[PDB]
RNA sequence: CUCGAUGUUGGAUCAGGACAUCCCGAUGGUGCAGCCGCUAUUAAAGGUUCGUUUGUUCAACGAUUAAAGUCCUACGUGAUCU
RNA sequence: CCCAUAGUAGGCCUAAAAGCAGCCACCAAUUAAGAAAGCGUUCAAGCUCAACACCCACUACCUAAAAAAUCCCAAACAUAUAA
């Protein structure tokens, strides 16, 4: 196996990959874009 | 084949005292 | 009006409830009358058994 | 009617008598002895040494752990005395001198016999860590060039930065989180050991709290 | 499929389950007489039975535990008044 | 090296949003949990696999009550992630004697005294 | 051409998984159970 | 993986394939005047010698050639040979 | 985009240093132009930039590839109400 620390980036157990996805950054999103309002 | 070199390092083979 | 302006299926207005519970009911009588009259042949019914 | 605006002035500050940087020694003047085991945990996770600003405005920012062996000390010594200029900038290492053993085997031997002789030293360093300090009466603008060719050429992602543009990162960073629309976060699932994830993850992604994988820094999670 | 729908409706997830649909007669005798109970019904009685016993059983050796709690604080402060009463003081007081 | 995990106690700690989300009342505690395992205890550690028999949990989708106590919650606790846990409502009250044998536990997580299997006229 | 070496699901060279819309929302999903158990085991 | 056997160098024979092009084709740049070169893009249809010594692969040398390419194919190929 | 005169080739050192090898100063003419930011000249010339005037450029200020050997490799599809 390989150890915690690499010199590539480590594949990560599937479990963790999905963990990473559902945890993603969402930012606020407005009603109406403010370039749309005077 | 390359001839090998050996470990310094002898003893600290003592078991657990418990 | 474009492309998107609107959605791709047509537009669908319900009946009345009031006025469709009206017309039900004239349906429900004129089947029931077809049983009274023995207006039917063979019968096909789904029963379930035995699970 | 073109606007001026006032120029800033640096009247009040002053130029250490030694401006460029000092060389760095390829191994401790005292050899060390004693092998040591690898301990990758050095350059893993957040730093917790050099992470401010000391004497200079300007610096190199650390995104990622890694080591630096004398050959980086020599690009960035060169690089950054060649382009800076003496009379109105100075610059410091916020990095120690290489100090960690690296042992390496003879080539073509086979695998045991014990460990290998020591043949170079290395400075770990962590992601968020400082490692060059520049200052004096210039803005960022002029050293932000130079600075930034320095920080490609290192072994670990790095970025050119001032106490402003870092102050603004740690700001925006800091924005995200609060703001951030999604309702589940790296932190409270692990911190909970919610679905059992914790069988998937390691102790250090309690504190790490997913931003951090081996040695490599994600600014981008929240 | 439609499995959210009926837990939305207060009913089982699978119409397989709890409703007329499964737990009716199947049959019935011609003449009217009615059926032996099905077996499959049977023990989901049964089962349920010592269900909503367990529900008693734990419902009151709760409401039992948090009386006798109840009356333990109770004794205990009754107790500290008791020890109160003794001689009366002499000395400087009087 | 993968341990037993320490919960921190704010988990278990619900604030005023909790409560509206979800309709409990933090001054009438529920007395009884519903409790259902709906996650296998393969690929888990042993010690949730005995927790899960101690529970009564070993068939999945299997309702079973349990008193809403700290020493369960503990238990309750070490398996959060195997189960579902629903609070046992009584819009009838308890169950009597007369009734014990027409009760059901529907869905919604009431258990019902009379089950007649019969439209509501109403 | 594009074989993966060694074994696929094993080793340093893996093949790429990728998390797909419905990963996503049956992880979801048992987030928010998990999530409502949190609150019921707090009183 | 194979030791109740997957015959082990170089050569002969026949070659299949890659292009990171030795020659031939088409282009950009040049410290490209021209003649010769250097470097890069594109191109794998076709082609890519004979000898002295050495078992040699290589290497040296002689005489040539538009050129005497780099590699993979169980260091291609012994139920085809040596 | 547009446009550039002048104390003056500032002194110093230097065979020569004229904004632009080095050292010191970095003041001032014209409404406006650094004792000069980048090229260039043996030294000069010569071409730009920061100026004025003109006047809505009404700038993004996050980066960025690919090559192997028998023959690519499911077929396909941006549009009908989350199941
Ligand atoms: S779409 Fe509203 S300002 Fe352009
Ligand atoms: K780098
Ligand atoms: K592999
Ligand atoms: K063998
Ligand atoms: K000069
Ligand atoms: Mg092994
Ligand atoms: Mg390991
Ligand atoms: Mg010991
Ligand atoms: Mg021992
Ligand atoms: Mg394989
Ligand atoms: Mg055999
Ligand atoms: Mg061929
Ligand atoms: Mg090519
Ligand atoms: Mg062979
Ligand atoms: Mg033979
Ligand atoms: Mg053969
Ligand atoms: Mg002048
Ligand atoms: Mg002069
Ligand atoms: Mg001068
Ligand atoms: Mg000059
Ligand atoms: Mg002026
Ligand atoms: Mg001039
Ligand atoms: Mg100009």
């Amino acid at each position: 196996g390989s150890k915690a620390v690499t010199r590539h980036r480590r594949v990560m157990h599937f479990q963790r990959q999905k963990l990473m996805a559902v945890t993603e950054y969402i930012p606020p999103k407005p009603a109406i874009h403010p370039s749309c309002l005077p | 084949k390359k001839s090998g070199g050996s470990s310094k390092n002898l003893g600290g083979k003592s078991s657990g005292r418990r | 009006k474009t492309s998107l302006s609107s959605p791709p299926w047509p537009e669908v207005v319900l009946p009345d409830p009031v006025e469709e519970t009206r017309h039900h009911a004239e349906v429900v009588k004129k089947v029931n009358e077809m049983i009274v009259t023995g207006q039917y042949g063979r019968l096909f019914a789904v029963v379930h058994f035995a699970s | 009617v073109k606007t001026l605006l006032p120029v800033p002035s640096f009247e009040d500050v002053s130029i250490p008598e030694k401006p460029k940087l000092r060389f760095i020694e390829r191994a401790p003047l005292v050899p060390k002895v004693r092998r040591e085991p690898k301990n990758l945990s050095d350059i893993r996770g957040p730093s917790t040494e050099a992470t401010e600003f000391t004497e200079g405005n300007f610096a190199i920012l650390a995104l990622g752990g890694g080591y630096l062996h004398w050959g980086h000390f020599e690009m960035m010594r060169l690089t950054i005395n060649r382009s800076m200029d003496p009379k109105n900038m100075f610059a410091i290492w916020r990095v120690p001198a290489p100090f960690k053993p690296i042992t390496r085997k003879s080539v073509g031997h086979r695998m045991g016999g014990g460990k290998g002789a020591i043949d170079h030293y290395v400075t770990p360093v962590k992601a968020g860590r400082l490692v060059v300090e520049m200052g004096g009466r210039c803005e960022f603008e002029e050293v932000q060039g130079f600075l930034d060719q320095v920080a490609h050429k290192l072994p670990f992602a790095a970025k050119a930065v001032s106490r402003g543009t870092l102050e603004k990162m740690r700001k925006d960073q800091e924005e995200r989180e609060r703001n951030n629309q999604n309702p589940w976060t790296f932190e409270r699932i692990a911190t909970a050991n919610m679905l059992g994830i914790r069988k998937v993850l390691s102790p250090y992604d309690l504190t790490h709290k997913g931003k951090y994988w081996g040695k490599f820094y994600m600014p981008k999670r929240v | 499929a439609g499995g959210q729908w009926r837990l939305q409706q207060g009913l089982a997830a699978n119409p397989s389950g709890y409703g007329p649909l499964t737990e009716l007669p199947d049959w019935s005798y011609a003449d009217g007489r009615p059926a032996p109970p099905m077996k499959g019904q049977l023990r989901r009685k049964a089962e349920r039975e010592t269900f909503a016993r367990r529900v008693v059983l734990l419902s009151q050796e709760m409401d039992a535990g948090l009386q006798a709690w109840q009356l333990r604080q109770q004794k205990l402060q009754e107790e500290q008044r008791k020890q109160e009463n003794a001689l009366k003081p002499k000395g400087a007081s009087l | 090296k993968f341990t037993r995990s320490r919960i921190p106690e704010k988990v278990f700690q619900a604030s005023p949003e909790d409560h509206e989300k979800y309709g409990g009342d933090p001054q009438n505690p529920h007395k009884l949990h519903i409790v259902t395992r709906i996650k296998s205890t393969r690929r888990r550690p042993y010690w949730e696999k005995d927790i899960i028999k101690m529970l009564g949990l070993e068939k999945a989708h299997t309702p079973q009550v349990h008193k809403n106590i700290p020493s369960v919650n503990a238990k309750l606790k070490v398996v959060k992630h195997l189960i579902r846990i629903k609070p046992l409502k009584l819009p009838q009250g308890l169950p009597a004697e007369e009734n014990m044998s027409n009760t059901c536990l529907k869905s919604t997580g009431e258990l019902v005294v009379q089950w007649h299997l019969k439209p509501v006229e109403q | 051409r594009g074989r993966i070496p060694g074994r696929q699901w094993i080793g340093k060279h893996r093949r790429p998984r990728f998390v797909s819309l419905r990963a996503k929302q049956n992880m979801i999903r048992r987030l928010e159970i998990e999530a409502e158990n949190h609150y019921w085991l707090s009183m």
